[PDB]
Order: C-alpha cells, then structure tokens, then sequence
C-alpha cells in the first residue's frame, strides 16, 4: 500500500536558523498535479496544503503564514519539505505531513529548538 | 486523545432505513474532519460522507447522494449517517473515521489511509 517514510523523525534545531522537515513518498515518472495532495500541520494547525498544483491562499497572519513554504520543486522527487525560516521557540513540537497521491498516509517528526 | 463509538446498524428490506451515530470524543482540532466510510467483503474501504465540523460543510459521494446524509448535535460529540432509500449494494461494515484536515483537503481525500482515527464498525445488511 501507499508508504510515507521520513528519513529522521526528529529534528534539534537552533532558534533564528533555519530548518528543513522531510516525508517521503512515492514517485511516478511524470508529477500529476491533479491528483497529488500535501498537507503539512503543527500539531493541529494547518501550515500547507497544496491541492490541484495549488497552494491554498491563507489570509490570517499566523506564525507560520511567512516563514513556511513547501519545496515544490522537490515533489516531483518524492519528497514533501517544508522550510521554515527564522525557527521560533514556539516552532518546537510535533509535525504531520499527509500526503495523498492516489493512496494516503501520514508521518509524525517532532522539531526540539535550542536557544 | 480522540475515540469513536458506532451504532445503529442492522438488516433492512431494500428501501428501508437506518441510522449511524458516531460518539466522538476528544480535542475536537484534532477531529474536525468527520467522515463516514465502508467496507463489503471482498472490497476496500470507501468513503462515502464528509463532514468539516467547525463549518458544517458536507459532501456525499455520487453513489449515496440523495439517499444518505451526515450531520451532527449541538455538542458535537455525536455525528449521524441517515441511510434512506437503502439498497443490497450497499451492505457493508460502516465506520466513522476522524481527523484534523481542514478543507479543501477533507473534501478531497477520499483515502482511508488519510485517517488515523476509527470506530470499531457497525454492520448494515439489506436483502
Ligand atoms: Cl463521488
Ligand atoms: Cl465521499
Ligand atoms: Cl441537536
Ligand atoms: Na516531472
Ligand atoms: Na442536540
């Protein structure tokens, strides 16, 4: 059945640096957009979701609504990452990525931030 | 963190009804995304009810459409499937199922390996 793996399920990262999370999931010869969900949350807080070759349009200022992006030219790869710029105290705790792609799956990474 | 309980099912004559509830409890971000699944031996899982909690937005997949419908209480512990009009193609084992997606993803993801929340199933026969 359709697998996401992450290659760590931890991250120890350094407030202000920058950080980069990864799931992994399988690839096809051509990216279908049409069928490709990403959906990235902290916690239950939705950070990305990327939809029809679309990112959803967030309006609410948020604390990830200008430091996270989805690395769009690494789907094609296989890999789902999300960059998050100038790491945050309030940045530590648990991720899920959800990725969809005709079967679904999920993986946790959980992110610790030293000051 | 999240549980869900099933009941309601049973067997029916072909037009007859019943109806699911799904006793949900837990942070509710973490089951925002409700949705009703089923299962026939021999078969996959497939969805056939949405519900995004917090804006009560459904969606009823086209094999179910007009004949099934999904909602919830005032508390929102408690989310039904009134399964009118009912045929034998649609025995099976029925779930409810949670998440956190927020649309559009609830809407579209259709996979039950999205989920990772799940009753323990109830089962509906009609012949
Ligand atoms: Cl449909
Ligand atoms: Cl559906
Ligand atoms: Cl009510
Ligand atoms: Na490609
Ligand atoms: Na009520």
């Amino acid at each position: 059945a359709f697998t996401v793996t992450v290659p760590k399920d931890l991250y120890v990262v350094e407030y202000g640096s920058n950080m980069t999370i990864e799931c992994k999931f399988p690839v096809e010869k051509q990216l279908d957009l049409a069928a490709l969900i990403v959906y990235w949350e902290m916690e239950d807080k939705n950070i990305i979701q990327f939809v029809h070759g679309e990112e959803d349009l967030k309006v609410q200022h948020s604390s990830y609504r200008q430091r996270a992006r989805l690395l769009k030219d690494q789907l094609s790869l296989g890999n789902a990452a999300l960059q998050i710029t100038d790491v945050k105290l309030q940045d530590a705790g648990v991720y899920r990525c959800m990725i969809s792609y005709g079967g679904a799956d999920y993986k946790r990474i959980t992110v610790k931030v030293n000051a | 963190q999240v549980q869900l309980q099933e009941s309601g099912g049973g067997l029916v004559q072909p037009g007859g009804s019943l109806r699911l509830s799904c006793a949900a409890s837990g942070k509710m971000s973490s089951r925002r995304c409700m949705a009703w699944f089923r299962q026939a031996p021999g078969k996959e899982r497939e969805r056939v009810a949405k519900l995004l909690t917090t804006s009560g937005s459904t969606y009823l997949a086209d094999s179910v459409k007009g004949r099934f419908t999904i909602s919830q209480n005032n508390a929102k512990s408690t989310v039904y499937l009134q399964m009118n009009s009912l045929k034998p193609e649609d025995t099976a084992m029925y779930y409810c199922a949670a998440d956190s997606f927020e649309d559009p993803t609830c809407t579209l993801v259709t996979s039950s390996g999205a989920f990772q929340y799940w009753g323990q199933g109830t089962q509906v026969t009609v012949s």
